[PDB]
């Protein structure tokens, strides 16, 4: 299972 | 043992060309299960294990947008880092990130996962603790703190011991054949003169899984870290592996050779000579 | 701090449960949703508004939107029967907040609304210095009713009880509700009156 | 910074001739990620070739596996030949019986 | 494989303490939050208090705040509830739950085992024996019971003609009443007609108290 | 009928300088009103209708600042997109908004408008909902899901609901005269013989108010869609606009071919013939 | 009117 | 991505020698926004000339207006000149008196 | 959940009036004003701080910075006699919160402090059982004053009433306050007084 | 809005002192610390968790972090005996927020149990409709103690004053506590109990 959101730099 | 699971993610900006391509990998132990690609026609989630399409469309309908979503990001983030490195457009840069759960043979958890990396070099991973980022270099500072203000310490440890854990959990029992399946290498070993005076011993180890193996030569029960060769484990395309180790050895000597091989399956270790 | 499910909901074997869980701005909150089977611990089904755990089957299934968070159940099984209680964290008040608890009933009989005998205070107990009055409400399926207490046509708060409803030997419903008086307060008043409800329609006596 | 990959030539099962085998060419330990992988029959190119999809290694280094279905003779030797930004001339590693 | 174990609980008077106790195994107790969640018999479930990994801190609902003490062993692998001036209203189950995610320094997020919990139940406990009243019937169908008023503890039992009247009867729960004595009805239906017929004697039988009451009823 | 406001932001970004040329042009219905140029020296938004100058300081005043800002965040944008795409400094890239509100006839709100457009092509758009973001490509989306984030999706609703459709009602009736008018169009025909068997009857309608016409050729009453030609709607240069439908015709039919005018601001529709 | 502040892409 | 300007060179009112009317180009459906115009009296540049503000369509094509006051006599021809990125050398569209 | 206007403001036709709302960082929320007219419904005069609807003219303006928002009417006409509400929504308390009201006055007459009349209870009322101070307020403006009690200098809170003020023949306002008391408490205290307040002065009985 | 100190606490000259001020999410509010020593007032020792004014010295530093702020005093001095507050701003109560306060202990004597006298009350008192328990705490260090009162092993609420410690001659600290009872209350129960409780132990009469 993905993740559900993600993180920006 | 333990097992584990795994999702890879690579963008690659293609200078020119507004979107990168993006490449995204699961595995469950060593057994691949799906994968998505930017240049595939599909532009959905695809199935590449056989137990995992009796999940239903709910899944691999937000399964699609949860990497869809995860690509729009690096997009976004190739150009952030193109900024925090004073880098040209016309240059092509890599982002990796790889994040996974353990569990224990029990359905524990055991440890989570999550590293990213710029250009094959380490940029931010997150700690054992799941608490604690660790930056590489000086810009990756610059994101570090950017993280730290948004919790993203406990959000990722949030998906690492829930849904993650749940799905490796609930995979490792819907493949219950697939998974917990062990194979011993099938071994044979190989005897190909060189001069005169030597020859080379080769220990070959087909057909196992997983991927885990440990061959040692050892001359006269002492270990041979010298004129030992070891080529990195090679997969067979069938979900099974391969592994050999050769040793130069002196003419008459092959009975002196012991080759030793250690692998999760098997109930004892092995041991081949000439 | 307020998130409030429905009492009890009935369905047919085999169709589509919905259980609510109501709250200003739950949609912001992550909700989260246990399963209590009588006389054993709550089980997690639904973490996270949608999120299944692993020994969880994909009938059940959550959602989260608005101002209403729902468990769906697909399919409903016999052994679907149990309490269903939400789970939501207030950030703005240090405190955990469960919604009321939803008793699923899968219906195995028809429906029947319940049989009420009201006795009045015995001269027994008259001269024993109290009065009680005993309300038994038996025959009604789904287990779930309400009592109300009216003397004149006015309610009576206090000095009532009522039991938790249990099973009768053909699998209705029954229980009963005690309303302790002086012996002026039955005298008081020209009439007594308990109120069952029960599926929406009262029954009085 | 660059690395430049490795490459080995190999059967899924133990080859033996005229009994269907498949040919692997599993480059690793490369880096950035364009590479270019061929399978040659006697010098020539194999047209239907499969890849497994892009994953990297605990060190960020990229490994790709091409495969096909292939019948082994005697006379019809294999190999193959991989370009990359990290060689200047494209590389051919011939496919041994017993490597 | 994680599994949670309550004791301590039972028994109590008002006032007094009490000390609850959470046995733990199968994870890194020393990581994980844990919580005590309440339900009082008949009752939703009620959150009461928790506690991070450390035991840094101490999270208290309101309604129990001041009197109830949570803490935790890690070297022993052990949540405590400590109450304190036991009240009525603490008359509940109380389940013993570990926060699923880690290092949360805060109880925020959803609570994955519950043990199968204790039961803490107060009150001005004594033996006693019930107080029998006919339920006379009225002046089709006709019932008619009896009343057993105000005993202690569980429970009563009841038959109709030394137990050969069987058609028609029906013994309905215990109510526990604010005083802490219980109160339990049962009649019997039987038909409008024939009412004259026969003696009608409900036997109640307390074993607590030691006390049999056979009391026979009669309309008017 | 209704009546609507629109307003029609564009930013060109200047290579080899800062601040990119921007215009913006609001308009009621057909009648601009205002403008804002960055090359103009005025640097203030100045009024281009007779009934827009009675709004005082306050108004001009704010209406500056609200499009300085618009502007300072274009700039802004322009770069991020820049890295959005993996795009080089030296080029020149347009960014287009364009937003309004259409009231109906009781001053009833109808329907709100944001779209936002790069280099010509759709980026991001509002929703009929007002409640959700369509994203045309994929660098949208990392914009969507952001605006997402901040609930942009409501504060339009805010902006279209509220001020924008108090100014359009305002303005309907501070220039009542101007932006209530109907002007029928003044039509006349013309025969241009370009063979010895053909000719082209031209269709004319000069001077009308609003541009919504609708020109149609008809052959002994049948529509011919076939040789017939239609410039798009030419703007007089006086609030009024113009428009012919030409026809080609074989010699000695001309009395066969009918040309028919719908406007609004005319009571039925016309009938035109040689 | 035009919108009192704007958004960021 | 590129578009290419439609023009349109007509009078403001139905012409008439001797008469001052307003000599309109109007060019419309063309991207990017630099684009250049300017009109002629018989060849020769006409000074006295202004344009509309950069507004756009619904296909975010730009449009413009250039207008100048003109007094249009028999023999006096006039025309629009309009270069643009996607024209190699200006297109000049002469004013007709019927289109 | 509090925010607070000024109970009325008096100013000069012509004049510039302002109404403050005065709340806890109701500078960082979205103000509304509504103007009541006797016997009508509100109408909405400001909206989001500053914002004018299409029909509100331009002399009404808005304000809202740091811990007051503010309402500015210039150019007063004597039209704009009426009440004024503030609205905001208490994010934190799922609460739609109004101000006190303010009614301005444009006033047309000077400004009058109130002619108070004080009643002891009758004879005839005191062998009823009963007893009822009634303090009579009229010829005051603007038609805003506040009424205390005070039995041997102490503030009285239960039985008292008070009317709301309204205008009299000569467009001045008057309005009444009842203290009623039992015949022993008006027998307790050796003298009771009515307090009236208006335009921060203050007369008294 | 709750945050909490210790009530005292005691180190050896020359060590370091430790105070907390636990607090829900308290690492998350800008905690401040102020030190005021007996009939003067407060000074402010550390500001914005860890910074130290001018004239502070480095011994003293602070700290806040998740649901604990600590102020730390290293190489304690006699001079640094007096109370301690942190102090907080509750930015969702429109609430400056103190906490409990600390007597920091640095002891010269060792430490002493209190000597508990209780008296009940005198016939005289008695005899005047009275009755008041004399309840006399002396020879204790550091000056903490808390008093229970237990009327036939109930707790006891109203009716009961205790002083503040105070320095005696010796520089232990003494305090007294008071029970009013009616003479009927007095005879009413069997005993009363005076409950004196002094770091960790307590002492009983």
């Amino acid at each position: 299972v993905t993740e559900h959101d993600t993180l920006l730099y | 043992g333990s097992h584990s699971m795994r999702y890879f993610f690579t963008s690659v900006s293609r200078p020119g060309r507004g979107e990168p391509r993006f490449i995204a990998v699961g595995y469950v132990d060593d057994t691949q299960f799906v994968r998505f690609d930017s240049d595939a026609a599909s532009q959905k989630m695809e199935p590449r294990a056989p137990w995992i399409e009796q999940e239903g469309p709910e899944y691999w309908d937000q399964e699609t947008r949860n990497m869809k979503a995860h690509s729009q990001t690096d997009r976004a983030n190739l150009g952030t880092l193109r900024g925090y490195y004073n880098q040209s457009e016309d240059g092509s840069h890599t982002i990796q990130i790889m994040y996974g759960c353990d569990v224990g043979p029990d359905g524990r958890f055991l440890r989570g996962y999550r590293q990213d990396a710029y250009d094959g070099k380490d940029y931010i991973a997150l700690n054992e603790d799941l608490r604690s980022w660790t930056a590489a270099d000086m810009a990756a500072q610059i994101t570090k703190r950017k993280w730290e203000a948004v919790h993203a310490a406990e959000q990722r440890r949030v998906y690492l011991e829930g849904r993650c854990v749940d799905g490796l959990r609930r995979y490792l029992e819907n493949g219950k054949e697939t998974l917990q399946r062990t194979d011993p290498p099938k071994t044979h070993m190989t005897h190909h003169p060189i001069s005169d005076h030597e020859a080379t011993l080769r220990c070959w180890a087909l057909g196992f899984y997983p991927a885990e193996i440990t061959l040692t030569w050892q001359r006269d029960g002492e270990d041979q870290t010298q004129d030992t060769e070891l080529v990195e484990t090679r997969p067979a395309g069938d979900g099974t592996f391969q592994k050999w180790a050769a040793v130069v050895v002196p003419s008459g000597e092959e009975q002196r050779y012991t080759c030793h091989v250690q692998h999760e399956g098997l109930p004892k270790p092995l041991t081949l000579r000439w | 701090s307020v998130s409030t499910q429905p009492p009890s909901v009935s369905v047919a074997p085999g169709q589509t449960a919905r259980i609510t869980c109501g709250g200003n701005n739950i949609g912001s909150k992550s909700v989260h949703w246990y399963r209590q089977k009588p006389g054993q611990a709550p089980v997690l089904v639904v973490y996270d508004n949608n999120a299944r755990p692993s020994g969880i089957p994909e009938r059940i299934s959550g959602s989260n939107f608005a101002n209403t968070a729902t468990l769906t159940i697909s399919r409903v099984e016999a052994g679907d029967e149990a309490d269903y209680y939400c789970h939501v964290w207030d950030s703005s008040s240090d405190h955990v907040v469960f919604g009321g608890g939803t008793k699923l009933t899968v219906l195995g009989q028809p429906k029947a609304a319940p049989s009420v005998t009201l006795f009045p205070p015995s001269s027994e107990e008259l001269q024993a210095n109290k009065a009680t009055l005993v309300c038994l409400i038996s025959d009604f399926y789904p287990g779930a009713v309400t009592v109300a207490w009216k003397a004149d046509s006015s309610p009576v708060k206090a000095g009532v009880e009522t039991t938790t409803p249990s099973k009768q030997s053909n699998n209705k419903y029954a229980a009963s509700s005690y309303l302790s008086l002086t012996p002026e307060q039955w005298k008081s008043h020209r009439s007594y009156s308990c109120q069952v409800t029960h599926e929406g329609s009262t029954v009085e006596k | 910074i660059q690395r430049t990959p490795k490459i080995q030539v190999y059967s899924r099962h133990p080859a033996e001739n005229g009994k269907s085998n498949f040919l692997n060419c599993y480059v690793s330990g490369f880096h950035p990620s364009d590479i270019e992988v061929d399978l040659l029959k006697n010098g020539e190119r194999i047209e239907k070739v499969e890849h497994s999809d892009l994953s990297f290694s605990k060190d960020w280094s990229f490994y790709l596996l091409y495969y096909t279905e292939f019948t082994p003779t005697e006379k019809d030797e294999y190999a193959c030949r991989v370009n990359h930004v990290t060689l200047s001339q494209p590389k051919i590693v011939k496919w041994d019986r017993d490597m | 494989q994680v599994q949670l174990q309550e004791s301590g609980g039972g028994v109590v008077q008002p006032g007094g303490s009490l000390r609850l106790s959470c046995a733990a195994s199968g994870f890194n107790f020393s990581n994980y939050g844990m919580h005590w969640v309440r339900q009082t018999p008949g009752k939703g479930l009620e959150w009461v208090a928790s506690i991070p990994y450390d035991g840094s801190h101490q999270w208290h609902a309101d309604s129990v705040k001041g009197r109830f003490t949570i803490s935790r062993d890690n070297s022993k692998n052990t949540l405590y509830l400590q109450i304190n001036s036991l009240r009525p209203e603490d008359t509940a189950m109380y389940y013993c739950s570990k926060a699923r995610i880690s290092y949360l320094s805060a109880p925020a997020w959803w609570f994955d085992p519950w043990g199968q919990g204790t039961l803490v139940t107060v009150s001005s406990a004594s033996t006693k024996g019930p107080s029998v009243f006919p339920l006379a019937p009225s002046s089709g169908t006709a019932a008619l019971g009896c009343l057993v008023k105000d005993y202690f503890p569980e429970p009563v039992t009841v038959s109709w003609n030394s137990g050969a009247l069987t058609s028609g009867v029906h013994t309905f729960p215990a109510v526990l009443q604010s005083s802490g004595l219980y109160s339990l009805s049962s009649v019997v239906t039987v038909p409008s007609s024939s009412l004259g017929t026969q003696t009608y004697i409900c036997n109640v039988n307390h074993k607590p108290s030691n006390t049999k009451v056979d009391k026979r009823v009669e309309p008017k």
